[PDB]
């Protein structure tokens, strides 16, 4: 029940890594 | 006296019906002394899916 | 990839907000007792 | 809140950590007991006079200094709900000499149990490496008697029980706790005086 | 009382989660007119 | 022939002496001459652990287990006098050697059973009227199974027998009553049984070989829990000399 | 006289296990990383504005164009770490927030150890290890080190206490 | 129904007062005149003793060794051989040093 | 394991609550350009 | 034993409740062993049967 709670927050950091990289707002030249 | 269905097992039974009856941990759902599923053990099935 | 045609905006007015909170909170006052059991 | 103050009564908030540091309560207790004796009173009679409330304050378990940041809940989740004072424990060795248990300095999570005589001469103790114990109980024939409190009048000469009682002595006055009601776990937690002070020192 | 230990969560999530779903929509609606 | 730089790493250092299929000889026992055993080796091969009773008294069996350690199991250098007392029977008396090895085997379910595979103070005898040790001969006897851990061993929380803490140091004001079991480290000592059955002989050199089976107890952990039953099936060499 | 203050903390407060000190580190340690990754990114992204190699002079202390190329940088990192800056104004604020914040959490932590309100133990672990003598985690291991640090140190470190610990009391492993 | 720590219990007997011939570890003999080196190894190397004097009967002892032993018998004792203290060669190396 | 019973909630809220605060703002931002 | 076990209302899917969460073992407990068949006789020795 803890194991699960730790593995979740982790699985979240990892999915958040994907999005932050492959789903950012492209830094367009202004 | 303590078969999977007493332990509120829901998915385990479905893997048993089709042939997955052992664990990489060496135990069998029928209770057989050190057998050896191929890769296809309960852990394997779970793995495959996660992938 | 380029802009996608099929694509509308989403909406929810005050009344709906209010009617939702009523539905949620009430479903919760109902079921909470059976959850704590 | 951390030090004293007439605005921080110790019956509303707990005892101060400095009252334990200077054996504040312990002194007043002796000062009374010693007097009661001058008044011609059996050792028992004398101690039995000591109010429970007073003895209670003379217990490290009510020291705001003990405790932990995440050891949540009331002090009773720790050592349990105080039920009664088991009485004052005097520890004598085989020679009859009266030994004294070295108390736990609010600072140490765990502390050894050393017993010394009048002038602090090491007379008895509980060893770690039995291979060469010289002062082990048993080897010194330590015993314990109680006065006042609910164990009043009784004596224990059985090594284990004497030891048990000696380890509980370290914390000052020995009490009887109810640890089933709150499902306590035996680990000290700080008092309101402690928390209030922690919160306000950090918000500050 | 010997209550179900997961009750406090089963009730907490059952409220927040969908309740927040609605709050999101509503507010994101208001701002389609710069509001909030 | 094979030396150290010849065996190192091959793990041959754990398997012990064989007798090419030439055996079946007979080593003449003089009786008027004193015999001793130069080197008695016992090489474990299989470890079984009787499945803890199910509670339901229905004949528990010895199941196989996986060796979680490496090739650190063999007993060797064992020696002592092979006494020839009356009625022809032989009696070996274990004197000294590497007569014990801590082995840990992972069991079917999940458990890990550490035992002290040994034959300490062994004293095995044979059938009466033993003349020239033959494939028909064989020894049996008891031995002492010391205790996995020594009086000095400390546990993760500091407590120990001949040394170490007195109690649950991390729970200052808890009830000791229920922690007794683990705060007082008892040191057991029990009996084990073997039986070396000779399978090969070399009348000439005076060296017999064969299979062995012994039964003993597992580690009780300074008496924290109940010990499991073990059975060990291996092989053994034995160089006899006057 | 400070290294002592360090060990004392490890020994009596078990500081290293405090979430606030941890943040403290994460900040001081990561503030160093920023103060070094940024420095290197700038230096190896410089435009050429001189002829020689010692490009320190190429920088006109006087205004004008950026001296390195924020555009090139943002590209490097983004393909070699997925994420990359792209707003010098934010980059430099982060550089202020990271090390500053961590030393603040570092402080709150100690304000706590003043009242010995430490983060010494995990009860769930203690209860288990009290009952089961075969349970061992790097957690428990370190706790014994502390018992050692206090037993042997305390005496000469707290003279006004007149401690006297007979050799038989001193907790010790085997042999050593 | 009490669990007992054999060693703490044995510190109630003579062991914990005098050198136990059947239990105490060899280095205990380094506390009395010419007794350690050679005799200690003998004492220890010779199984249990049903009683103090029995030392006097160890194989091939010199009328001198015997003379000393008699001198120090007042510092010896005997108690039931205690496995925890004897097992594991603990009598030659009980795991202690300085 | 004898864990704190309110841990599962103390952690759940400590995540959802402020985490949702941010989701609200972000989305309400996007919609100031009809987005979502 | 296995056979006897099936002949126990406690393994009847019909018993139970909507919010009685968990495995069957949270209910009557973890089956350990069959205490045996029980015959009930009265004073006359007649064998009675439980409804
Ligand atoms: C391995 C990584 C590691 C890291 C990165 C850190 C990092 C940190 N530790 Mg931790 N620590 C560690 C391991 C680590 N520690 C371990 C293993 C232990 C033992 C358990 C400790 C024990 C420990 C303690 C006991 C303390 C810290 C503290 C701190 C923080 C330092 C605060 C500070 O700014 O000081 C920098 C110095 C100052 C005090 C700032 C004021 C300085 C003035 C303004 C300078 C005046 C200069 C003057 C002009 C020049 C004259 C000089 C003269 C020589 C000529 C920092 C977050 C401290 C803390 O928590 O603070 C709240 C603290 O007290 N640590
Ligand atoms: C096909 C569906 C299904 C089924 C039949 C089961 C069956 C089972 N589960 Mg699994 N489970 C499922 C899906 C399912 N599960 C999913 C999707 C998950 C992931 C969340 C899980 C996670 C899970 C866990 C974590 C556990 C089980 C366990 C179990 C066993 C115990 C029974 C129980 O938990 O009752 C509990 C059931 C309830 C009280 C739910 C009633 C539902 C309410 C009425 C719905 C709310 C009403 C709604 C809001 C009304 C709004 C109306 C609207 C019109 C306004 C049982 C064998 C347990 C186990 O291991 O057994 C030992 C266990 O610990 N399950
Ligand atoms: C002035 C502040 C204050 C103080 C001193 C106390 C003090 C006390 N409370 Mg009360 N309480 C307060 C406010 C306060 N409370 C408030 C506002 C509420 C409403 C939520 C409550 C609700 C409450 C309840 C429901 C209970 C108590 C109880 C108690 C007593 C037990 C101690 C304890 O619970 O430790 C627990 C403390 C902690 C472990 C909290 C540590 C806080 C962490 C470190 C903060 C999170 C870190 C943060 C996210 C970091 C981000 C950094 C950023 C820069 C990135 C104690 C006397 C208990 C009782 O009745 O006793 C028997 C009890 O059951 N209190
Ligand atoms: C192999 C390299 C290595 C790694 C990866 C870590 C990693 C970590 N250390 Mg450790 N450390 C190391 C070596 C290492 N350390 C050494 C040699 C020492 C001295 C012996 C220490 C001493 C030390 C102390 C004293 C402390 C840490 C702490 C931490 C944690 C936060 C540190 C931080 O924020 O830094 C600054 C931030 C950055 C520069 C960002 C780096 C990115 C994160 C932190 C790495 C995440 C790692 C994670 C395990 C992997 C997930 C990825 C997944 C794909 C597998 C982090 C998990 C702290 C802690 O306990 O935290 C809870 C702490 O207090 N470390
Ligand atoms: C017994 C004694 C024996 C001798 C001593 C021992 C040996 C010492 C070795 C170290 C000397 C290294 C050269 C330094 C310069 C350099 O790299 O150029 C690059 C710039 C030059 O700047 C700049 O110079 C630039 C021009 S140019 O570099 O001449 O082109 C100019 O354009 C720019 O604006 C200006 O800021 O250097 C720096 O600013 C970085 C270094 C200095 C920081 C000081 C910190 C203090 C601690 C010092 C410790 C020193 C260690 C000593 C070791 C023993
Ligand atoms: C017994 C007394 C107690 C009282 C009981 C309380 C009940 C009160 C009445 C509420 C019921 C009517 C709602 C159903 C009919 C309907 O679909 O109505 C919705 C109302 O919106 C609402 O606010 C209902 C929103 C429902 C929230 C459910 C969240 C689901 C996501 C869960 C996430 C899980 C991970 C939508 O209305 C719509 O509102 C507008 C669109 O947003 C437009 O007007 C549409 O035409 C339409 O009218
Ligand atoms: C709808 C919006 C809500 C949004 C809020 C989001 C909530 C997320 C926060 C998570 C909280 C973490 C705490 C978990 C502990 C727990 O779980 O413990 C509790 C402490 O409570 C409390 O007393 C909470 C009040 C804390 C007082 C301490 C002041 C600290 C100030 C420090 C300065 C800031 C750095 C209760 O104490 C209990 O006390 C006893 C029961 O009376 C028992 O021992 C219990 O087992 C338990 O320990
Ligand atoms: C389980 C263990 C957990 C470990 C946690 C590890 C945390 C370490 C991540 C570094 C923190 C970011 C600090 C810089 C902030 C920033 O500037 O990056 C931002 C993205 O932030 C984020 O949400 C970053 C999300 C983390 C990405 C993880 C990298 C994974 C490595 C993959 C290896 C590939 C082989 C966006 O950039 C900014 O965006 C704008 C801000 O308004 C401006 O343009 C700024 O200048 C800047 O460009
Ligand atoms: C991040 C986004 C998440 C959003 C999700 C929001 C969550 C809110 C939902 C609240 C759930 C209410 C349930 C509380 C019960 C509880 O608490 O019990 C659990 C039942 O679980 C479960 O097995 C959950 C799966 C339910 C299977 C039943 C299928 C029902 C289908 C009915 C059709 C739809 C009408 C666990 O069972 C346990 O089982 C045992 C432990 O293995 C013990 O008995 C425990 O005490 C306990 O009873
Ligand atoms: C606050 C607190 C408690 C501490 C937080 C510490 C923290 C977030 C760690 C820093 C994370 C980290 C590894 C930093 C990497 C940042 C990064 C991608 C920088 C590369 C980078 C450097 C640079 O100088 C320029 C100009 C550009 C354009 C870059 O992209
Ligand atoms: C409350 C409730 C309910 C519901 C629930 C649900 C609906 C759930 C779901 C759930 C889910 C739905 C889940 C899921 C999960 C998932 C996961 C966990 C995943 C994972 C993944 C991973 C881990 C991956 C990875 C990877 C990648 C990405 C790449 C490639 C490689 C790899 C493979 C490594 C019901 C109605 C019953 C009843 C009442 C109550
Ligand atoms: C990119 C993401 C990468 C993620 C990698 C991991 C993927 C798999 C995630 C599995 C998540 C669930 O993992 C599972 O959680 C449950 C708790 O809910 C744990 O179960 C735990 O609590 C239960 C009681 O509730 C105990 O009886 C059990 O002994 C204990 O181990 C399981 O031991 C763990 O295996």
């Amino acid at each position: 029940m803890e194991t699960i709670t730790y593995v979740f927050i982790f699985a979240c950091i990892i999915a958040l890594f994907f999005f932050a990289i492959f789903f950012r707002e492209p830094p367009r030249i202004t | 006296l303590n078969p999977m269905w007493r332990q509120g097992m829901f998915v385990l039974p479905f893997m048993a019906r089709l042939g997955v009856t052992g664990s990489w941990s060496g135990w069998s759902i029928t209770g057989e002394t050190g057998i050896d599923p191929g890769f296809w053990s309960f852990e394997g099935v779970a793995l495959a899916h996660i992938v | 990839m380029e802009p996608n045609p099929n694509r509308q905006p989403v909406e929810l007015n005050r009344t709906s907000l209010y009617l939702g909170l009523l539905l949620i909170l009430v479903l919760a006052l109902l079921f909470s007792s059976y959850f704590f059991n | 809140m951390w030090y004293g103050s007439a605005t921080t009564p110790i019956e509303l908030f707990g005892p101060t950590r400095y009252q334990w540091d200077s054996s504040y309560f312990q002194q007043e207790i002796n000062r009374r007991v010693q007097a009661s004796l001058a008044s011609g009173a059996t050792l028992e009679e004398a101690w039995s006079a000591i109010p429970e409330k007073l003895a209670f304050y003379d217990y490290i378990g009510n020291n705001p200094a003990k405790g932990g940041l995440f050891r949540t809940g009331p002090m009773n989740k720790g050592d349990g709900i105080a039920q009664a004072w088991k009485g004052h424990a005097v520890f004598r060795n085989k020679e009859g000499e009266e030994l004294f248990v070295r108390r736990m300095p609010a600072f140490f999570e765990s502390f050894p149990v050393i017993l010394t005589d009048k002038n602090g001469v090491v007379k008895a103790d509980i060893p770690f490496r039995r291979a060469e114990s010289k002062y082990s109980f048993e080897q010194q024939g330590v015993t314990v008697s109680f006065y006042g409190g609910e164990l009043n009048g009784q004596t224990f000469t059985d090594p284990p029980t004497v030891k048990s009682y000696a380890r509980k002595a370290i914390f000052g006055e020995i009490f009887e706790f109810d640890t089933e009601t709150l499902n306590s776990d035996g680990i000290f937690r700080t008092s309101p005086r402690g928390w209030f002070t922690f919160a306000h020192a950090v918000f500050a | 009382m010997e209550v179900n230990q997961l009750g406090l969560i089963a009730t907490a999530l059952f409220v927040l989660v969908p309740s927040v779903f609605l709050i999101i929509l509503y507010v994101q609606t208001e701002s389609q007119q710069k509001s909030s | 022939t094979l030396t150290y730089d010849d065996i190192v790493g091959t793990g041959l250092a754990n398997k012990c002496p064989t007798l090419d299929d030439t055996a079946r000889g007979a080593y003449p026992i003089d009786s008027s001459q004193t015999y001793r055993i130069a080197r008695l080796c016992l090489q474990p091969t299989t470890f079984l652990v009787k499945e803890e009773p199910k509670n339901k008294r229905q004949e528990a069996e010895f199941v196989p287990t996986k060796l979680v350690t490496r090739e650190t199991t063999s007993l060797d250098q064992i020696q002592g006098e092979l006494k020839v007392n009356s009625d022809g029977s032989l009696t070996f008396v274990e004197e000294d050697g590497i007569d014990f090895q801590p082995v840990t085997v992972q069991m079917a379910g999940g458990e890990r059973i550490p035992l002290l595979f040994t034959v300490k103070n062994l004293v095995a005898s044979t059938q009466p009227n033993v003349t020239s040790i033959t494939t028909s001969t064989d020894f049996k006897g008891e031995f002492n199974v010391p205790s996995y851990r020594t009086a000095n061993f400390l546990d993760p929380k500091g407590r120990g027998l001949a040394s170490g803490y007195d109690s649950a140091i991390a729970l200052p004001q808890a009830k000791e009553e229920e922690l007794a079991r683990a705060n007082v480290k008892r040191f057991s000592l029990t009996k084990g049984q073997i039986s070396l059955n000779v399978a090969k002989v070399d009348g000439r050199t005076g060296e017999i070989a064969g299979t062995f089976e012994s039964e003993q107890l597992s580690d009780d952990d300074m008496g924290a829990h109940e010990p499991h039953e073990v059975k060990i099936q291996g092989v053994f060499y034995a160089s006899i000399e006057p | 006289a400070i290294f002592r203050f360090l060990l004392f903390f490890q020994g009596f407060h078990n500081w290293t296990l405090n979430p606030f000190h941890m943040m403290g580190v994460a900040g001081v340690l990561g503030g160093a990383l920023l103060c070094a990754i940024h420095g290197a990114t700038v230096e190896n992204t410089l435009f050429q504005d001189g002829e020689g190699a010692s490009t320190f002079r190429a920088f006109n202390p006087t205004q004008a164009e950026e001296t390195y190329s924020m555009v090139t940088a943002n590209r490097f990192w983004s393909q070699i770490f997925g994420i990359a800056f792209s707003n010098k104004r934010w980059l430099h604020f982060f550089m202020l927030f990271v090390p500053v914040t961590g030393l603040w959490m570092s402080a709150i932590g100690v304000v706590g150890l003043a009242l010995n309100l430490r983060s010494y133990d995990f009860i769930s672990q203690e209860i288990r290890a009290a009952e089961d003598p075969e349970f061992e985690t790097f957690y428990t291991k370190n706790l014994l080190l502390n018992e050692g640090i206090r037993a042997w140190m305390a005496p000469q470190d707290q003279p006004h206490e007149n401690f006297v610990f007979p050799e038989e009391v001193l907790p010790r492993g085997n042999a050593l | 129904e009490e669990l007992v720590n054999v060693v703490d219990e044995k510190l109630g007997t003579a062991y914990g007062e005098k050198i136990d011939l059947n239990n105490t570890n060899i280095a205990a003999f380094i506390q009395y005149r010419g007794l350690y080196p050679t005799l200690a190894k003998l004492i220890v190397k010779n199984a249990p003793y049903e009683s103090v004097e029995d030392v006097l009967n160890i194989p091939g002892l010199t009328e001198r060794q015997k003379q000393i032993l008699r001198e120090n018998l007042e510092h010896f004792t005997v108690t039931e051989v205690e496995t925890a203290l004897v097992e594991g060669g603990d009598r030659y190396n009980n795991g202690l040093y300085k």
